[PDB]
């Protein structure tokens, strides 16, 4: 009930999400890790 | 806001039905994204659950697996993965200790589910029982029909349990999937059903 995503799911603090390749990168790469984008 | 995904990979050797199983989820494939850096099609497979939608971002490739293994940037933060192969090509479940080891090489121990594809197809070369005598502790296997969309959902469901933690996780509606462009023989389903499960339990 309170198991909800929306309730209990948060992503880490920074965490940015690759524009191309949807891989969820640290705050400090400048860079994805997968694809090599770069950070937006 | 923020959104509960996953990076799941699906490997198997070419022509083991990889890209027609993905693009059976519709949304997916109208919002893949194509990744030139990697020759990688990812598409954004939205289930929804009894706690809430989940994503499993499938990274397909294009083709590449038949010229050797894959490069590390295709592995690189997989959360979870398919293994497929064809059963009607002995060939192709040879290789799955292969791929499994380049998983594991890269990834350790994410959650796999190993998917034997094509069963809609009567000349059936590996069986249940073949499948179970060499069965993989942790690696969870499902027959599928890509074509038909036989057990399409099962993989994801047993992945999302395990990545979520959740055993009672539920799918409360299926997703919208393309047609299916084959029948999958009701007969010859229950017979394939009932072939695992004697597997399964037999002494
Ligand atoms: N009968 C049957 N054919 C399939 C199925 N899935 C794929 N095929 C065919 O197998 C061939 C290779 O499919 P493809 O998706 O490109 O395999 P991939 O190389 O692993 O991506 C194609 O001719 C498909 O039409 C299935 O579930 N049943
Ligand atoms: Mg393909
Ligand atoms: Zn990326």
């Amino acid at each position: 009930g309170s198991m909800d995503f929306r309730s209990v799911f948060s992503t880490k603090e920074g965490q940015w999400d690759c524009s191309a390749c949807l891989v969820q990168n640290e705050g400090s790469s400048t860079k994805c890790a997968a694809c090599q984008n770069p950070r937006k | 806001e923020p959104q509960v995904q996953f990076k799941l990979v699906l490997v198997g050797d070419g022509g083991t039905g990889k890209t027609t199983f993905v693009k059976r989820h519709l949304t997916g494939e109208s919002e893949k994204k194509y990744v030139a850096t990697l020759g990688v099609e990812v598409h954004p497979l939205v289930f929804h659950t009894n706690r809430g939608p989940i994503k499993f971002n499938v990274w397909d490739t294009a083709g590449q697996e038949k010229f050797g293994g894959l490069r590390d940037g295709y592995y690189i933060q997989a959360q979870c993965a398919i293994i497929m192969f064809d059963v009607t090509s002995r060939v192709t479940y040879k290789n799955v200790p292969n791929w499994h080891r380049d998983l594991v090489r890269v990834c350790e121990n994410i959650p796999i589910v190993l998917c034997g594809n094509k069963v809609d197809i009567k000349d059936r070369k590996v069986k249940a029982k073949s499948i179970v005598f060499h069965r993989k502790k942790n690696l969870q296997y499902y027959d599928i029909s890509a074509k038909s969309n036989y057990n399409f959902e099962k993989p994801f469901l047993w992945l999302a349990r395990k990545l979520i933690g959740d055993p009672n996780l539920e799918f409360v509606a299926m997703p919208a999937l393309a047609p299916p462009e084959v029948v999958m023989d009701p007969a010859l389903a229950a017979q394939y059903e009932h072939d695992l499960e004697v597997a399964q339990t037999t002494a």
